[PDB]
Parts: structure tokens; C-alpha cells; sequence
């Protein structure tokens, strides 16, 4: 392979993508997002747009959902979500293309991940760092997206101490609307999976059985093509614990623990997912990328070693 | 299956450093994007996932497939006339089969000829080794003898050997053909080249065996008679029968008569030579201890059993252990052990194999191997085909398409989702699941982008998944600022309450001086005539009619009644105003919105002020909201025109403001 | 023609310089036999006999009145010559294409039928029925004359012209009709929606001696359909 030069000169945190694949939010330290592009004749990617966003490293983006302008945010240690919003007569490889809406200070206390809510829930983000407290802004009008009209508060530790900047801030979120939210959200050593009330709340349905160590990545495996949820577990003991969470203080979920896989020998750092979610894939401190895969029974075996 | 993340700077293939290796699996899947989040790489290596590599040759392999399945129905099922209709079902699903692999040979006479990794060329190859053994077999028998169709038992026997050893290539008529130490043979190898070619059921390399060396130059020139009956040996190779096991028999009884024609004629030849022609007949008579010994391998052995000695299968229980007592069966690569275990029978437990052999080939022969009902379920009676509740076919094949999905394209969707719309089981619920779960990550701004999806619903069509598609795009292009077609897709969300606000205010506190341009949209102001021309209306209205269609009587008396914004004259903006009001928005968008749309030129001079004028057809032509409003129902939006005519210039009445003063001037006023 | 072309080899076969079996190849091979019977010239220096065989056939039964079995015999005969091979017809001349005009003429109305998807409320809602004006006059001014023997030169036949006479009569007329029901179902009056001449400009329009459609044209069977539209549009300005 070819590695793509970036421009950056400081650790990519994350990568993270559109619904395209075709545009990258990939933030660095170095203070700039430079969101790339895939040109389809090379496989190296160039450049979409070079801005400086926050003043305070960018240690995770997630692209937002585009609804009301092609958008992409970012927390950063500032306190702040910033939304930057791109117009489509914006011009590409010139430092504006995604352009300041709005600057959230209601949110307290330095933030380390925003991810967004999905579209049907309109333009809705959830916001954690160590504020300690899981806070869904919501921005309500279509026009207005500055609006920020807080839905609920629930306490992850009330106040992380800080040495939990060095803990991964897990968040994900089912795409299907077809249920009521979902998220497996980490509170330092567990992952309470803060499960829809009927109330105006959450509640804390589950929290990951076997981990007594930081948490170091959840992606929620789609809920497609499954009635239940899939999870796997980053984390700190050495372990991937692959909880296919069968849906039975409210709750409506039971854990099973199918595959219990730990050939990474080591810290697991990335879950990640296919779309769909008939991919884990699963990235460790052995230097090999294990895709796993799903053979008859639901129980996956390692597809490639892709040293 | 062995992939470097790079060739150049490398983060980690080694469990000595512990850093924290992440990779991203996104909507591509040719490129995944592998770093290291400490500060070492910054680098990001573009990494391919071995089966799902974007490419065009992949295209016409995967669509060749799903067309080969749309001749197999939607069955995917072992049905029970019933005596002859459970093997009349099976007798098209072996010819399915075939349609299969030779799809497959088609897409080998592609990766042969130029492969980037000659392992990727390789799975094509042992894939298609197990699938030669299950066609020899099960699929063009019916499941049963191969003295149901011989030649075509034959035919698999041969795509057995080509497609398993890259042969014919010469080599094996040169052998000791063409070059030990002579050059009219003598020798072990001039008839063991002969047996073993002959025992792999293979033709066009077992005659050059015979015609490219010697059977002339000691033979006929010894003697007559030690000639007439080296004549019969090959001349029982030509009269064996092809396609029946019928006459087979006579021709057992043939070969006990003229092999023993040689047995009672001369001699002045060779006992090594005379030896060996006996060893070819053994082979031909079919007997035990010469179907072992010059095979060189396994699949010669117990093919050569198969062909030469009873042509029924009975030569696999006993037999295929007398092929252990020729040669051992290969367990370095995983591609004769799976074909033991069809010979056993169990092609459920080697499926799960062939998921790493290319899962694209392996996910339709779990298709038509569930249609003759060989491979089992483990459980049975979420709908959902990524649960084993559903089919070992619907397990592989459905969720071979969702994959197609995050490959990289999204133009394999009439492929993919004409996929998930196919199986005997309730696949329905999951053509919900692909297209209603997107969200996080798509709606973009943009003009157009979601007006495909109608055609990805109809691979089936359901109409509620049909509008849920415009829900995640029809509220969404409120800052892409194209024109009408987005208020088209606003009204086809689903919605009669998106275009009583999106498309509203196009009619209502419209105004920012004196002409009551104010529309992001640029047909209003320049192309306001544009839709009158049926033009531009015409795209969005074949992509679900009524609910646009019937908007525009709306947004098309829209270029006769709107002219007045783009200059105010008393006939002419009047004519193309005082005309048409109570169809157009009294059933659809909303009611008495006509407040800076007739409303806004009371205050201008044209009409009673400090004096008496009148202006042209609104005398009594404008009688809603605009005359009487204190009684009269009026949208409220008249505050835009009571301190917003500062910019428009009036005087004599914009002082000392009443909106009975607009109740005056349209009573009297001559 | 299949079979039949190997009862030709046949009967070559059996001797003969000319059989009866010879005589039938530029006949047959009733409407399918006909028009299969004649595709024989598509290579060079000859082509000067090509529409002689064609309206020698074509009219043979037209007793069915059939001209949309002559919409790939008229077009059966390629001019190719170009590098491949490296009055006699002034009447029949125009017959050629006056043939297909009639299915065409047909389909210049139906086509603007399907063609839209809006309200057809006059006040330039649709414009796309401005050059089609022009277009459909050319059906009624078309400077040829539709389907009938034009001289005495050349060869003609009786059998064959009341075949002529009658379908000629049964769709000329139609293409002039649906040009006059533009004027009231498609509201396009001129050029423009406005002024209603046009109807009333097209009464002697109708009237030509160039196409000669008039002597064809029923003095009060197609004069009273034709009209009764001019008085609707008329009514565009009552």
C-alpha cells in the first residue's frame, strides 16, 4: 500500500465517515479538520477543506447528520460543540467550506466526544467529556439550530476526575427508528447502556458483565437485519466480549455473551463495524487487524489476517 | 489470507509494542483507513477487505449470479405429481448448478489472465474444487447413481481436472514423448503416462500418450501377429461407451474377449513392454490392484473405480479407503478434505470453509443446495436473515448483499436489495432494515439525491418504506436552496403540513423594501415562469404523482399571480392578479395567505389617500382579507408593511396607520 | 421464406433456366408473403427497379387498408455502395413516403397527450406546443399529394386505385382533424395563445390545389366535423 500524505504532523484520533464514504472528517492535534476527499482514479485522498476549528485539540469528530446544510462538528477540551456548516455554493482546498453556526458554552466542563443522534430524532446531538453528565441539546427548529433545548441529563459520574481524558468516551447509537433510542454509553470501567424510558428518560438498562477496566471503544453493530442489538467490546483486559443483547430503573434487554475471542493478546482499541454490521472488525496492540465474521450460528471466526 | 497494511511505514505486526492500533470500516471497504492514535503515524494506510474490492469484473460476476437465481424464483426450498416432481424440481437445480460454475468460468477466463494477488486466483480455484466434487456427486444425478446421466458424470470429472491442476498443457505427452534414454520406448513411464491420463477420465492427453511415440516401430516391425491385437487394446479405449452404463456392460464382456486376444497371439516383443500392456488393461478390465498403484492421486484412484470397473456409486464406502491405499488426501490446503465430506455427505459444515474461499461463490451454492434440501438447518421457527432461525441459504445470501451495500457502491443497490426481496421466508422486514437505517450520516443538502431510492423500492415495492425515503430528504434542502423540485419532495415526505410552512412563506412576509422579492429560490425572481412551461414540472411527477402534482396548482398560478412582486401596475401585474384566488389554496397550501401577495400597494399612490383615485380591476375585484380584516379572517402578517414602506417610499397614508384606513380606501373612493 | 428459399435450391437442382418456382422471388415468399417477398436489392448499380416491385406489391392487397404493415417497406432497400461494392418513378416517388406520414401524423397529437404532467390553463403554462403548430400544418400543406396516381407516364393499374382513393380518405383527413383539435384541446391558436385566426384562417388553408385536399374532402361529412371546431374556437373571444 501507499500511505496518503495528510498535511497533519500529529496523531489522527479518528476517522470517521459520510454515508458516501467518499468524505473523511478526519481531525488531527494540529488544530485543523482537514476533511478529505476521495478522487476515484487514485486511491491516495486529497484535500476537501483545511480549516481551523477549535483552539483545543480535536480528540474525537463524528460527522453530523447533514440534514439542514452539509454539517460536520467536533468537541474538543474547549467545552464546546462547534457545528460547521457548508452551503453548496462553498468552494473546496481554501480554509472555508464548513462555516461557524453555533458555539456551545451551555454545556460545562472540558468535552471530549459529540456524537449525533440520528435524523429522525432531527438535528440532535449527545455531548460527554469529563462535564461527567450525558446532555442531549436538541435544536428543534429546521431554520434555527442554535436552540439548544436540553431533553436529558443523566449522570455518568457526576464528575470524572481528570486522568479520564485518557479514557475513550465511547458513544454509539442504532440508526433504526423502528425502536426507541439505544446507547452504550461508557462511565469509566463499565458502559451503562442507557436505554429509552417512556418518561423523558433514560435508564440505565445494563452495564457490561465481565469488564472491570476502561472501556476503549464501543461501536454499536446496526440494527440491521436483526431484531436484538449487536455490541463488542474495546477494552482494557486483553479481551473482545461479543454481548449479542437479546431484548427481553426500566429495561427491555437481556445480555447473552455468545464468543468470548481474545487472539489480540492485549489492549482492544478498535471496534469497529460494518454498515450493516456483518463485519466485526476488530483492531488491537498484536499489530494485526482480525476481521471476524459470522459463521452458521452466529459466532464469528476470523475471515482474514491482515498482518 | 495475508494482506500488508503497507509496503512502506508500518504501525505494528508484532504484539512486543503495545500501541493502539484502530481501523475504520466505513461505507467503503477498498479503502479502510489503519493508524495508530499515539504519536508515531499519523499516517493512514488505504487497506482493502480480501472479497469486497470494488472492481467491474466483480460487477458482472455478482450480476451474473442474481439472474441465475431469478430462473430459480423466489424458491429456495425442497419440494415433494410428487413422485417424479421431487426430482423434477432437483433436475433444473442441477443445471442451475451449472449456470453457477460456468459463470465461475467465465469469471476464471477473467482472473486468470491478470490477478493481483495470485491467492485471490486461488480461492477461485479450490472453491471451485469442492463444487467440482459436489457436481460429480450430487448435481446432475438427482442425488442418486451416475448411471443416470454418464456422460455428464464425465463432463465434472473433467472440469476436475482443468480446474483443479491448470492442465492441458503439455507436459505429460513430452514426458518420456519426446525425450530414460529412448526414443522408442521401453519404458514404465511410456504406460504409466498412458494409465494415470486414462484413470483421471481425461482424453485429450491420453491420446498423445499413444500417438506422439510408439506403437509403431517395434511393434509392427517385430511381428503381424504380436500387432493385430495391440490393435484391440486402444480399439477398447474408442469403442467405450460415453453416455450408458447399459451397453457398458456388453463392452465388460467385449473387453474379456479381445484382451484375451493378445493373451493367445505372439510374442517377439519386450516382457517389460508386454507387461505393461497388460497393466493398461487392467485398468480397462477395471480390476483393483492396477487402480491404485499408477494413480497420482487420491481423485484418479476413486475416479477410476467410478468409470472403469462398476459405474455406480459403491465405489466410495470400500473403495475410497483402496483410494487411501493409493494416495493420501491433502490437509496443508483445504481443498481435497472438503471434498471427502461430500462423499460422506455434509456440505453444511464446509459452507462456513468456503466463506474464506470467496463467500460470493459460496453464498449461492448455499442457495440451490438448500433447494434440494442437502445442507440442514440448526434451528427453525425477527424474521431476519442474520439469525440461523432463517435459512444456511438465506444466511449467506442476504447478507452477501448488505455487504455489496458497504463495499464502496451503492449502484449495486438494484443488484443488493433485488437480492433481500427473494427467499421463501419473510425477507420483507429486512427490506425495512436496509433502507430505513442510513440516517446518522446521509440527509445531505443537495437538489436531487434520493430520487433513485423509488427505484430501490420497487426490487419490492412497500409504500410505506416508499415515502420514508423523502422523510430523510424532504425537509432537508432548506439551505441547498434549489428550486421546486425540493418543494416536490417536501410534499412527498409524506406530509401536508411541510408545504403549509416550507413554501408558505414564498407568499407570506415576502418583502424587505418595496418589491416583494425575498425567496432563496430562485423561481421567483428570474424563473418564475419556469414551471408554466410544463417543463420542469414533468420529473417529479412520475416519481409519485398525486402528491405533487396536486401542489402545483399552487406554485404554477405562480407565474400569473406572483408577477405583481416584480413590478406593481394597475392592469397587466392586475390582469395576472385579480383572476384566480379561491381554488388554488382553498384545499391546498394555506388559506389567506394573501397578505404580501394582493395586499401592498393600499399604502402607494394609485388610489384613495389625502385624495381620491382608484386603480385599475381591484375596485371591488379584492374583497377577501385585504378590504375588510377586522371582521374577516386574515392570516396575521401585516406588520411587514406598517413600518417596511419606509423602504418603498410612501407618504400620504403611511402616516397615522388603521387598517380600517385599508377598509376606506377599498369602499369609497370616487 | 425459409422454407420456401430451400424449395428454391431445390428446384435448381432439378435443371431449368426459369422455373414458376422462379417467378414467385420478387412476389412471394396474403400480407406477410408479399412484403417478405421483396428485400432482393441491397448491393449497387441497380436501384432504378427497386420501387417499381415495391408499389407492385404494396397495393396488391390493400384491400385491408393496411399501411402499418408498410412501416419496414419502404425503408427495405439500402443505398450501400459506399465502399463495399469497392421517368420510371416520379409518381410512386412520393406514395413511398406518403404511406408512413399517416401513422405519423397519428402520432403528433398523442404525443403531447402523454407529454404532460401540469394544468393546460392558458397564460404560458405550457409552450411546448408552439413549433408544433408548424409542424402538423405540414399534413394539409405538405407540397406532395398524399397516395394517389399523379401522371400517366408511367405504369399504374385501376385493380390498384381505388385501394388508393379509399385509404387516402380514411386517415388524410384524421392528421388535418387532430392539427384542428390543438386549437381547443391544447389551446394553441397561432403561434401564441392568443388571437383566434388560425381557425378561421385555416378555412382555405384547408382549401389547396398543391396538395390537393380538397377533392377528396366530403362536402358535408368531413366540412361539418371540421367546422364545428372553428366555432370552439370562436368561442375563445364570445
Amino acid at each position: 500500500m501507499q500511505p496518503f500524505d495528510s498535511g497533519h504532523d500529529d496523531l489522527v484520533h479518528d476517522v470517521v465517515y459520510d454515508f458516501y464514504g467518499r468524505h473523511v472528517a478526519t481531525c488531527s492535534s494540529d488544530q485543523h479538520i482537514k476533511v478529505f476527499k476521495l478522487d476515484k482514479d487514485t486511491s491516495n485522498w486529497e484535500l476537501s477543506d483545511s480549516w481551523r476549528a477549535h483552539d483545543s485539540s480535536i480528540v474525537a469528530i463524528d460527522w453530523a447528520s447533514p440534514e439542514y446544510g452539509r454539517i460536520i462538528a467536533s468537541a474538543s477540551y474547549d467545552k464546546t460543540v462547534k457545528l460547521w456548516e457548508e452551503d453548496p455554493d462553498q468552494e473546496e482546498c481554501s480554509g472555508r467550506r464548513w462555516n461557524k453556526l453555533c458555539t456551545l458554552n451551555d454545556s460545562k466542563g472540558s468535552l471530549y466526544s459529540v456524537k449525533f443522534a440520528p435524523a429522525h430524532l432531527g438535528l440532535k446531538l449527545a455531548c460527554l467529556g469529563n462535564d461527567g453528565i450525558l446532555r442531549l441539546y436538541d435544536a428543534l427548529e429546521p431554520s434555527d439550530l442554535r436552540s439548544w433545548t436540553l431533553t436529558s441529563e443523566m449522570k455518568v459520574l457526576s464528575i470524572p476526575p481528570a486522568n479520564h481524558l485518557q479514557s475513550d468516551f465511547c458513544l454509539s447509537w442504532c440508526p433504526s427508528r423502528f425502536s426507541p433510542e439505544k446507547l452504550a454509553v461508557s462511565a469509566l470501567e463499565q458502559a451503562i447502556i442507557y436505554q429509552r424510558g417512556k418518561d423523558g428518560k433514560l435508564h440505565v438498562a445494563a452495564k457490561l458483565p465481565g469488564h472491570k477496566s476502561l472501556i476503549r471503544s464501543i461501536s454499536w453493530a446496526p440494527s440491521i437485519g436483526r431484531w436484538y442489538q449487536l455490541i463488542a467490546t474495546g477494552c482494557k483486559d486483553g479481551r473482545i466480549r461479543i454481548f449479542k443483547i437479546t431484548e427481553k430503573l426500566q429495561s427491555n434487554l437481556q445480555v447473552e455473551l455468545l464468543s468470548e475471542h481474545d487472539d489480540h493478546n492485549g489492549e482492544v482499541w478498535s471496534v469497529s463495524w460494518n454498515l450493516t454490521g456483518t463485519i466485526l472488525s476488530s483492531a488491537g496492540d498484536d499489530g494485526k487487524v482480525r476481521l471476524w465474521k459470522a459463521t452458521y450460528s452466529n459466532e464469528f471466526k476470523c475471515m482474514s489476517v491482515i498482518t | 489470507i495475508l494482506v500488508p497494511m503497507t509496503v512502506n511505514d508500518q504501525p505494528i505486526e508484532k504484539n512486543g509494542d503495545k500501541m493502539p492500533l484502530k481501523f475504520k470500516l466505513g461505507p467503503l471497504s477498498y479503502q479502510n483507513m489503519a493508524f495508530i492514535t499515539a504519536k508515531d503515524k499519523y499516517k493512514l494506510y488505504p487497506v482493502r477487505i480480501p472479497r469486497l474490492d470494488t472492481s467491474k469484473e466483480f460487477s458482472a460476476y455478482v450480476s451474473g449470479l442474481f439472474e441465475i437465481y431469478r430462473d430459480l424464483g423466489d424458491d429456495r426450498v425442497f419440494n415433494v405429481v410428487n413422485s417424479n416432481f421431487a426430482k423434477e424440481h432437483n433436475a433444473t437445480v442441477n443445471l442451475a448448478m451449472e449456470a453457477i460454475l460456468n459463470e465461475l468460468e467465465v469469471f476464471i477466463g477473467r482472473v486468470k489472465d491478470q490477478d493481483g494477488r495470485v491467492n485471490r486466483f486461488y480461492e477461485l480455484e479450490e472453491s471451485l474444487t469442492v463444487l467440482n466434487c459436489l457436481r460429480t456427486m450430487y448435481f446432475i444425478l438427482d442425488g442418486q447413481d451416475v448411471e443416470e446421466n454418464r456422460s455428464e458424470f464425465i463432463e465434472s470429472l473433467l472440469n476436475w481436472i482443468n480446474r483443479s491442476d491448470g492442465e492441458p498443457d503439455e507436459e505429460y505427452i513430452e514426458q518420456v514423448f519426446s525425450v530414460a534414454g529412448k526414443k522408442v520406448f521401453e519404458t514404465q513411464y511410456f504406460w504409466k503416462l498412458l494409465n494415470q491420463l486414462v484413470l483421471r477420465g481425461l482424453l485429450s492427453q491420453a491420446i498423445g500418450c499413444i500417438e506422439r511415440s510408439d506403437l509403431l516401430p517395434y511393434l509392427s516391425d517385430t511381428c503381424a501377429v504380436s500387432f493385430d491385437a495391440v490393435s484391440d487394446s486402444i480399439e477398447l479405449l474408442k469403442q467405450y461407451p460415453k453416455d450408458s452404463s447399459s451397453t457398458f456392460r456388453e463392452w465388460k464382456n467385449l473387453v474379456l474377449k479381445l484382451s484375451q486376444a493378445f493373451g493367445s497371439s505372439a510374442t517377439d516383443i519386450s516382457g517389460e513392454l508386454r507387461d505393461y500392456i497388460e497393466d493398461f488393461l487392467l485398468v480397462i478390465g477395471g480390476n483393483q490392484r492396477k487402480i491404485l498403484q499408477y494413480s497420482r492421486t487420491w481423485y484418479e484412484s476413486f475416479c477410476g473405480f467410478l468409470l472403469y470397473y462398476i459405474p455406480s456409486l459403491e465405489l466410495s464406502a470400500e473403495y475410497l479407503q483402496m483410494s487411501l491405499e493409493a494416495n493420501v488426501v491433502d490437509i496443508t490446503n483445504d481443498w481435497e478434505q472438503p471434498c471427502v465430506d461430500i462423499i460422506s455427505g455434509k456440505i453444511h459444515s464446509i459452507l462456513p470453509v468456503m466463506e474464506s474461499l470467496d463467500s460470493c461463490t459460496a453464498a449461492f451454492t448455499a442457495m440451490i443446495c438448500e433447494a434440494k434440501g442437502l445442507i440442514e438447518n440448526i434451528f427453525e421457527g425477527l424474521e431476519d436473515l442474520f439469525s440461523y432461525r432463517n435459512g444456511m441459504a438465506s444466511y449467506m445470501l442476504n447478507s452477501f448483499a448488505f455487504e455489496l451495500c458497504s463495499l464502496g457502491d451503492k449502484e449495486l443497490w438494484p443488484v443488493a436489495i433485488g437480492l433481500i426481496a427473494l427467499s421463501a421466508t419473510g425477507t420483507r422486514s429486512a427490506k425495512k432494515m436496509v433502507i430505513a437505517e442510513l440516517l446518522p450520516h446521509y440527509p445531505f443538502v443537495t437538489n436531487d439525491d434520493i430520487e433513485w431510492m423509488l427505484s430501490i423500492c420497487v426490487e419490492w415495492r412497500l409504500p410505506e418504506i416508499a415515502k420514508e425515503i423523502y422523510t430523510t430528504l424532504g425537509n432537508q434542502m432548506l439551505s441547498a436552496h434549489n428550486i421546486i423540485e425540493s418543494i416536490a419532495n417536501f410534499s412527498r415526505a409524506g406530509k401536508y403540513e411541510l408545504v403549509k410552512s416550507y413554501s408558505w412563506l414564498l407568499f407570506e412576509a415576502s418583502c424587505m423594501e418595496g418589491q416583494k422579492l425575498d425567496d432563496p429560490v430562485l423561481n421567483a425572481i428570474v424563473s418564475k415562469n419556469s414551471p408554466a412551461e410544463d417543463d420542469v414540472i414533468i420529473p417529479q411527477d412520475i416519481l409519485d404523482c398525486v402528491v405533487t402534482n396536486s401542489m402545483r396548482q399552487t406554485l404554477a398560478p405562480y407565474a400569473v399571480l406572483s408577477q405583481f412582486y416584480e413590478l406593481r401596475d394597475r392592469e397587466d401585474w392586475g390582469q395576472a392578479l385579480r383572476l384566480l384566488l379561491l381554488l388554488i389554496e382553498f384545499p391546498y397550501l394555506p388559506k389567506h395567505y394573501l397578505v404580501l401577495l394582493v395586499a401592498k400597494f393600499l399604502y402607494p399612490i394609485f388610489l384613495l389617500d389625502d385624495k381620491k383615485l382608484m386603480d385599475e380591476d381591484s375596485v371591488a375585484t379584492v374583497i377577501e382579507v385585504i378590504e375588510t380584516k377586522w371582521d374577516d379572517a386574515d392570516e396575521k402578517s401585516s406588520n411587514l408593511y406598517e413600518t417596511i414602506i419606509e423602504a418603498d417610499k410612501s407618504l400620504p397614508s403611511s402616516m397615522a396607520t388603521l387598517l380600517k384606513n385599508l377598509r376606506k380606501k377599498l369602499n369609497f373612493k370616487l | 421464406p425459409q422454407v420456401r428459399k430451400k424449395q428454391i435450391e431445390t428446384i435448381n437442382f432439378l435443371r431449368l433456366p426459369a422455373s414458376n418456382i422462379l417467378r414467385r422471388t420478387t412476389q412471394r415468399v396474403i400480407d406477410m408473403h408479399l412484403i417478405y417477398g421483396v428485400e432482393w436489392l441491397i448491393e449497387g448499380k441497380l436501384y432504378v427497379d427497386a420501387v417499381h416491385s415495391i408499389i407492385a406489391l404494396s397495393r396488391r392487397f390493400l384491400l385491408n387498408g393496411r399501411v402499418k404493415a408498410l412501416e419496414q417497406f419502404m425503408e427495405r432497400n439500402n443505398i450501400g455502395e459506399i465502399c463495399k461494392n469497392y421517368e420510371n418513378e416520379d409518381q410512386f416517388l412520393e406514395e413511398i413516403t406518403q404511406y408512413e406520414h399517416l401513422i405519423k401524423g397519428i402520432r403528433e397529437y398523442e404525443e403531447w397527450q402523454k407529454s404532460v404532467s401540469l394544468l393546460s390553463s392558458e397564460s404560458n403554462i405550457p409552450t411546448l406546443i408552439e413549433k408544433l403548430q408548424g409542424f402538423s400544418k405540414d399534413t394539409f400543406e405538405l407540397i406532395k399529394t398524399f397516395l394517389v396516381d399523379l401522371t400517366s407516364s408511367n405504369f399504374a393499374d385501376s385493380a390498384d386505385y381505388e385501394i388508393l382513393y379509399e385509404i387516402r380518405a380514411l386517415y388524410t383527413p384524421f392528421l388535418l382533424m387532430e392539427l384542428h383539435k390543438k386549437l381547443v384541446e391544447a389551446a394553441k391558436l397561432l403561434k401564441i395563445p392568443k388571437f383566434i385566426s388560425e381557425a378561421l384562417a385555416f378555412t382555405s388553408l384547408v382549401a389547396n390545389e398543391n396538395d390537393k385536399i380538397y377533392l377528396l374532402f366530403q362536402s358535408s361529412g368531413k366540412l361539418k366535423e371540421y367546422l364545428d371546431l372553428v366555432a370552439r374556437t370562436a368561442t375563445l373571444s364570445n
